[PDB]
């Protein structure tokens, strides 16, 4: 958000946006990234680089860009909010939340998210074998940086 | 261990919750449940271990804790209350016919006989052998049941410090109009058909009896035979019971003579003969009148005058006024009804005298009362039935409210006066003296030119503004009363014909001077005991008032027998049938009375999402209502949670629940957009910061 | 709670009292008060200054008998109090201060009579409630009808009241001061033609008994007189209290003839049949057909043999031949007013029409004019 | 879906109600409301404060009968609501909140009458749709014609409506406030010449029955009067409800004569024949020949014997001899308005001409002025 | 040549006779015929079988008094002949066979009455000429007006006749059979509430005298009743012929109240004020303003004190406030019909309107229907 900023990651976030967000039509272009990669000079070729990136959410606009800056990740995610949200679905203040419990909770309620996204989260989330997922260390790592 | 025994301890008591708990208990072969001190029993149509001495000793005294529900708990609770208060108590076994009230009464009788005296069981043997006689004289086939008890049996077991003395049996709320009128596809009392079927032939020749289809008092239903009942076997069993009960051959012959006299009196017709100033009813054939006179040992001319004449008798003269056809019909029906009532009273009095007690200091009363009735075509008899059920539901609600008040003072709290709306307005609507429905009916029974239409118009005029009273839109001959079990529509078709039950002094004098001892004794006793009750409704009200007056010197205990399925299938259950039975039995009146009762740990645990509740182990003084003040701007009205936790009113409860579900929605949205942020993080700072570094280093040396 | 109402049909000649809901009056006795007219010579015999009812007729030969009511109007208000006290205490054996009382009155009486009855009931006997009814309405109640014209005839007055579907037409109400007492006086007068002298008030009772036992109504007067003159088959004997035997002939039907010819006793009024026809013709043209077939007769003076036949004959002669004439004369019409009052006082809806003690205290004795009729 | 429409032809004297598609009205009863005018003396008898329809005529002799409609205008808006409620519930035994209703009205009535009927239908009875039609158009619908001039005469008003090929000429529409009720009043007035007095509203019904049964129209008035005076062969007898017999002579044809000579009741207007001729002459010269041969008569007042013959004679006298005059008087012309309304309400193309509840909610009660006619 | 005409205003209760041109009737006496009802015992006393007029009231206590006229219709045609013979010979002392006679009749009487009067005049008394007039026209003649509505009220009937510039509107003529005789009967009925019994026809005259002397009309009924109930200042005493004194209170103004509320005697008709307003509203809109200011009252029943004030109050309440209401009640309105008849019969131009004996011989008794009115 504009008021709240996580100074550890603001520099990388803004550098990425200034390398991606420019005065253009609005779609993400390979031109700027390729120029940054081959600024020194390299024979341009398409021998084995016919597909660079294809999983952008969609088009980007300066107005929608500012909305995204204010809401999604730029200086957002207060820790108390995450802890309260995770304790809302658990009765123990300890935060031992069964992994399968969160599976159905996420895959049935709200804008439903797939098991693929839950696994994607688990690619970095440390979980016990019995599934009582904890989030202190994971939340700190997400918020400070990596 | 998923089911529960007492639903009073539940935090949210709704009709759906009650149905779910009851069906969960029934699916585990657990019949009996608890509503505070009120037992609920579902008829399983299957033999269950509701007996055995080991159950008696298990429930003996207060050593069990009432963890498992059973009728023996009701029995020993009544015994303990008697030994504590030194006062009588009564147990009311209500419910529909076939719902299991009869064997419940028999099991209670066996349990008391086993646990009180445990040295002599002659009282229970003597009181069980009288059951078939009462069942034959007080049951009939209806459009809903094949064997329905049309009266309230009152068995009083006298106890003297654990010693079982003699028992007194009493009858109440007997249906007088069924003796002379039956609707479609229903019969009279079983006794007439059993007598006409199983009687020896020479008895029939002596009484000039015939098949049941010929008699007018029996053929009105159109189906004089029950598919699945043997009249001869039951009649022989009744003879065996009378022989055991000391009824000699002469007494049985007199009873058969009385019943045959009633049957023959039912077959008398009248013709409209022309007189100088009126129409006069004259008997068609004198054969039936003479047969009745011979069977009852009374004068034939006396009977014919008592049927076709009205007597105005002062000190200095006696005037005979001829009657009309309708008046003669009413007189004949009144004579038949009074004969049957006197005979039943005599049988019960003799049975009581056979097992007469010695002292009267303590007593346990058992009432086997029929319940709510809501058929398709609905009429006067069911109106009286529902009036009696409303008067019983008054006491049921009183007991429920007493338990609620005891719960409110059970722990430590500033006990407030809880509001409670009883069903008094319905009782006033039906039978209040100025303009009650039954009072209007009684007034119309002597008014000059009153018919059913005029009675309906009077009811509509007097009760048009009553919230419980409802008129049909089209001019249909009916009205609707909002009972505790829902709207009930009564069809006014023969309300005036079914209410005429006036017997004059000339008939009583004729019947006293009979040549047989039993009839003369009965009518002399009736004349000695006899009153401004000249209608069926007035006598029903008097009998119900007597029954209630017998039942305030004690604290009643209620047993509610239900029915899971109308097909008597042992195991098959339906939800709509359960809802209908719960509405009719008055169980849901407890839920209506409850509306506050919700728990404490629920608020402790799942209401932290609002302001992320800072404290731990909130105590009796926990910041609880002030939580609402600073979070929801809710008026302080929820009483107190503390130890005694029954505070939350329904609308506040739903408001908080739906606030909670918005909170869950918003928290889920926040988490999901945060997780989308994490996905874009891993995406971008994977595909650049984990790839360009590797490529640059590889290009490096 | 269960306070049974009292129905008291105090007529000019008889008191008919009882409890509401009964089929017959409990107490029926003459409405007379007697006082000694001779000299008491034995010590202790003669300490009673008044005799009321049947005890006044047991001592008939030493007393002067007086009626407190003539022509339906109470003229002696102390004898009436004595009679009411007798009825309440010695006859019904009931305490009036705990029973509502229903009383009757003729349709066209003075208002002071009704006000005084109300005052006496509410101040002397302390009844909790009161109502004053019209005798013809009670006759219809006893007859089991809502439409009809009633010819009530006691021994004070004769009145006609036409009622249709429970609605009365007050402008068509008739009244005659010719009834049983005048018949007794006329019979006493015409018994002198054979040499029988009845003078005192005690012989009035003997003449009344003769009239009740022997008199009848002739279907046609002239041929009856011709038959009585041409033979001696219509004569009957009567035994006097001291053993003397009297014989009367045409006096048997000449006495009740004054009901149809009031000119015998010097009155200009019309007969009961013409009075009934005139009362019918004062009603609406759509009411007359139903009234013609619902002629209800009530009272003791209507108890003569053959009176209904002659009434039907006279009305048929007067009314058009198209209509159907019916005279309803039930065998118990002597008690029809009391029976109707008993039926009315026992109704549950009637409990709101009583004149309570509070209303009397608020409004004076004039409350009875707006509460009743 | 299949919601049958209701046709209610509420006239000044009779209500004709039924279901669309039927061949006859289901309910026909007088449009009267009666109230008791006497004193109720029996307890419980007299709890009804109003009688509507046939039950008001059964109790005719104790009630005051009043008509809610005079001359086609509703003057009592509570009695009219009572009558409509009776028609919908006690007579048709139908729930009005699920049936479109078709009502009729005279051509030249005040607009407030129509607006008030619309408001009552849409707010008190909650009908889903409504339409108000003109009675002469429905008479043509029942007669199976599209061209003709209609002479409708109930007992409130008499009107003429000329229609050619389904096109109405509103400037040629006539109206007279002379109809059956005025005929009943005039007969009541002229019955006093023989000494018969009918005063109350209950005797108005008897006079109306006499008029319906005995009155007729004479082909020529003067020679009919001469014949009636010179003999006694035109006299007929009538029996009153109480049995009295009345006799009337020239009053039989003098009563309907006021339709052709309104001067008998002191009106300056012209007769029905001259009114019809004037209405014809106000149309186009090319329409007159077809109208002359399509004179359609409707209503109960046109039911007199010999009325069509005299109408044809008078029109022939007025119109030129070249034209051909035809008077169409079907035997069922007493119900022609209802039959036409039933035919019209059952058409599938008519379903778009109803006044729906939404249109009323949008436009107020004034929508009926632009949706109807 | 100089044959003075006779004016005979034979009403229901009084006969007013005299000679044309005089200012007052020569003979005024009651229209009664009496016959003995008792037994004559002296030889020679009892040879008279009838008494007519004042001699019938001198012997009132032994006679039965009968009226030949009720409600303006002669019902006894021999008593009427006796009364006319008395009037012509014993009272006026004139020979009828040489004087034209002018008679009066109510506006809406049966025709047989007029025909029979014509026949009796021309065949029994042999008058040379005859005319039958309408009483309201004669009232206007006596009042000196040509425009106005007349409310005549004798003791048989009450009628309204609106006349404008000498032109009568027959369709607006009203008639009520409620007049002085009904008032006498109602007073007789309501005098029983205080215990006064007047039964015979001879006591009807005493009641009539009481009504004439003491009764009056209250300006407003309810507050008058409240004042009479709250005090005793409205009571007056009357002395009976035998010396007994009676007292009446609210009966003084309750008796004439039945003229404005006919419901007291069980009639459905409207009061005289509403009848007059209805008669006015049946006239042309250009006539109403002149009629409102020319309300002429005539007859003996209009002689109550305060009747004109209440009539003006009621008409003002009914009529619009713009109009001016005048009630003309001359002090001699009891004889206005006779005065007008005397004025009319003395005119020279009227000599051509008589019904001569030759015309009667030519045309039968039916000539009076075309010669008169
Ligand atoms: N059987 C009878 N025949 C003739 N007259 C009778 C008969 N019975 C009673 N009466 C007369 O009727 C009168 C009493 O009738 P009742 O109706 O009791 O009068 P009231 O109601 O005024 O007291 C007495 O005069 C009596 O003589
Ligand atoms: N057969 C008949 N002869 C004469 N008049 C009749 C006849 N039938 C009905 N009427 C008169 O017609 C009038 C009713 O006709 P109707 O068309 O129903 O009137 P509306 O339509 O105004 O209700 C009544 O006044 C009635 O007297
Ligand atoms: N001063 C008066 N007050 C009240 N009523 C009167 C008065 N004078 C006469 N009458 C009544 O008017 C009636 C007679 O009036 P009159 O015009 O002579 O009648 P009619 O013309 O019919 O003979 C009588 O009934 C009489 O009682
Ligand atoms: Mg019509």
């Amino acid at each position: 958000v504009f008021a709240m900023f996580d100074q550890s990651q603001i520099q990388e976030f803004k550098e990425a946006f200034n390398m991606i967000d420019q005065n253009r039509d609005g779609f993400i272009d390979k031109e700027d990234l390729h120029d940054m990669l081959a600024s020194l000079g390299k024979n341009p070729t398409d021998e084995y680089l016919d597909a660079m990136m294809n999983e952008a959410p969609g088009p980007i606009n300066f107005t929608m860009f500012l909305t995204m800056f204010g809401e999604k990740l730029n200086g957002t995610d207060p820790e108390d909010v995450i802890r309260n949200a995770f304790a809302c679905f658990d009765e123990e203040a300890t935060g031992f939340i069964q992994e399968d419990y969160l599976r159905e909770l996420l895959t049935t309620m709200g804008d439903r998210f797939t098991d693929e996204e839950v696994d994607e989260l688990y690619r970095e989330a440390p979980i016990d074998k019995k599934g009582n997922f904890n989030y202190i260390e994971f939340t700190r790592i997400l918020k400070h940086g990596a | 261990e998923d089911g529960v025994e007492d639903m009073t301890q539940l935090e949210d008591l709704q009709e759906t919750t009650v149905l779910a708990n009851l069906k969960t208990r029934f699916e585990r072969n657990l019949i009996y449940t608890y509503i505070g001190s009120i037992l609920v029993s579902v008829n399983p149509y299957r033999m269950f271990a509701i007996y055995g001495p080991e159950q008696v000793q298990q429930y003996s005294g207060r050593a069990l804790g009432e963890n498992p529900p059973h009728l023996f708990a009701i029995a020993n609770l009544a015994f303990a209350k008697m030994l504590d208060a030194k006062q009588n108590q009564c147990v009311i076994i209500s419910g529909e016919s076939g719902s299991g009230k009869t064997e419940a009464t028999k099991l209670i009788l066996r349990c008391l006989a086993a646990m009180n005296q445990r040295r002599d069981v002659m009282q229970q043997i003597k009181i069980l052998e009288a059951t078939p006689l009462l069942e034959a004289f007080g049951n009939a086939k209806t459009v809903r049941n094949d064997n329905s008890s049309r009266f309230g049996k009152f068995v009083e077991i006298f106890l003297e410090g654990g010693v079982i003395c003699g028992a007194i049996t009493s009858q109440y709320l007997l249906e007088k109009s069924r003796i002379v009128f039956q609707a479609k596809n229903e019969r009279n009392y079983h006794i007439f058909y059993e007598l006409l079927a199983g009687l020896p032939a020479q008895l029939r020749q002596a009484f000039s009896l015939q098949e049941a289809e010929t008699y007018y008092y029996l053929n009105q239903g159109g189906n004089c035979e029950i598919a699945g009942k043997s009249d001869a076997d039951d009649f022989r069993r009744l003879l065996a019971a009378m022989e055991v009960l000391g009824f000699t051959s002469e007494d049985q012959d007199s009873i058969f003579r009385i019943l045959a006299s009633i049957l023959h009196l039912g077959n008398v017709y009248f013709e409209k003969h022309e007189t100088d100033a009126q129409e006069v009813a004259s008997v068609v054939s004198a054969r039936e009148i003479q047969a009745v006179a011979e069977l009852l040992q009374v004068s034939p001319e006396g009977l014919q005058k008592a049927i076709t004449f009205k007597v105005t008798e002062t000190i200095r003269e006696k005037i005979f006024t001829p009657l009309t056809v309708e008046s003669a019909v009413d007189a004949r029906d009144a004579i038949a009804k009074v004969l049957y009532a006197l005979l039943f009273g005599w049988l019960i009095t003799r049975v009581n005298a056979l097992v007469s007690p010695k002292q009267d200091t303590l007593s346990i009363a058992i009432l086997d009362i029929y319940g709510f009735e809501d058929l398709s075509f609905n009429s006067f008899e069911q109106l009286c039935i529902n009036y009696a059920n409303e008067n019983l539901q008054y006491l049921f609600n009183k007991i429920v409210f007493q338990e609620e008040q005891e719960e409110y003072i059970r722990e430590q709290m500033d006990w407030r006066e809880i509001a409670f709306a009883d069903n008094q307005p319905c009782i006033n609507l039906i039978s209040l003296k100025p303009y009650g429905i039954l009072r209007i009916l009684d007034d119309q029974c002597c008014f000059p030119q009153a018919t059913d239409h005029t009675f309906l118009q009077k009811c509509h005029y007097h009760h048009g503004a009553n919230p419980l009273y409802s008129k049909p839109k089209m001019p249909l001959p009916e009205f609707t009363i909002k009972h505790y079990a829902g709207k009930v529509t009564y069809q006014v078709h023969k309300f005036l014909d079914k209410n005429h039950d006036q017997v004059r002094q000339d008939v009583l004098d004729l019947f006293v001077h009979s040549r047989t001892r039993v009839v003369a004794h009965l009518f002399s006793s009736h004349a000695a005991q006899t009153y401004k009750a000249h209608t069926v409704a007035a006598k029903f009200q008097q009998s119900l008032l007597d029954l209630v007056e017998k039942m305030e010197r004690c604290n009643p205990l209620f047993v509610r027998c239900l029915k899971p399925n109308h097909k008597k299938e042992p195991g098959l259950f339906e939800p709509d049938v359960m809802m209908a039975q719960l509405r009719y039995s008055g169980v849901l009146e407890t839920v209506r009375i409850r509306k506050v009762r919700l728990p404490f740990q629920v608020f402790i645990d799942r209401y932290r999402c609002l302001v992320a509740l800072k404290l731990n182990v909130p105590a009796d003084g926990d910041m609880c209502v002030s939580l609402l003040s600073r979070l929801c701007t809710v008026t302080p009205d929820m009483y107190r949670v503390g130890i005694s936790k029954l505070f939350l009113k329904e609308h506040l409860h739903q408001l908080l629940e739906s606030m909670r579900e918005r909170v869950q929605n918003r928290a889920a949205l926040t988490l999901q957009r945060y997780l989308r942020g994490f996905f874009i993080q891993r995406h971008f700072r994977s595909l650049r910061r984990k790839i360009i570094l590797l490529q640059s280093r590889a290009r490096g040396f | 709670d269960e306070t049974t109402a009292l129905v008291c049909d105090n007529g000019s000649g008889l008191v008919k009292a009882g409890f509401a809901g009964d089929d017959a009056p409990r107490a029926v006795f003459p409405s007379i008060v007697g006082r000694p007219r001779h000299q008491g010579v034995m010590v202790g015999m003669g300490q009673k200054d008044s005799y009321v009812g049947d005890e006044a007729q047991s001592k008939r030969g030493i007393l002067t008998l007086k009626y407190p009511i003539e022509h339906g109007i109470i003229t002696n208000w102390d004898d009436m109090e004595k009679i009411w006290h007798h009825t309440f205490y010695n006859e019904l054996r009931v305490a009036p201060e705990e029973h509502p009382t229903l009383l009757t009155e003729a349709p066209l009486n003075p208002k002071a009579n009704r006000e005084k009855m109300t005052q006496i009931m509410f101040e002397t006997f302390n009844v909790p409630a009161m109502y004053v009814a019209i005798q013809a309405v009670l006759s219809l109640y006893a007859s089991g009808r809502t439409t009809g014209i009633v010819l009530d005839s006691g021994d004070g007055v004769t009145h006609n009241v036409p009622i249709y579907e429970g609605y009365a037409l007050p402008h068509a109400i008739m009244r005659l001061d010719l009834a049983g007492r005048d018949l007794t006086d006329y019979l006493m007068k015409i018994l002198t033609e054979r040499g029988y002298s009845f003078v005192t008030t005690a012989e009035r009772e003997i003449v009344r008994d003769i009239k009740e036992k022997l008199c009848y109504v002739a279907l046609d007067f002239e041929n009856e007189m011709a038959t009585a003159a041409s033979s001696s088959s219509l004569e009957k004997s009567y035994e006097l209290p001291d053993g003397q035997v009297i014989t009367i002939g045409n006096e048997r039907f000449r006495c009740p003839e004054t009901l149809f010819q009031p000119s015998f006793i010097g009155m200009e009024s019309a007969g009961i049949h013409e009075t009934t026809y005139n009362s019918i013709m004062k009603c609406d043209i759509d009411i007359r057909k139903d009234l013609y077939a619902n002629n209800v007769m009530s009272g003791g003076t209507t108890m003569y043999p053959g009176i209904a036949d002659r009434m039907q004959k006279e009305i048929t002669a007067l009314a058009p031949s198209t209509m159907k004439i019916k005279i309803i004369a039930p065998p118990e019409r002597k008690y029809s007013v009391w029976i109707g009052g008993s039926i009315l006082a026992s109704l549950s809806t009637f409990q709101q029409m009583w004149i309570t003690k509070q209303e009397y205290d608020e409004a004076g004795p004039s409350i009875v004019h707006r509460k009743c009729f």
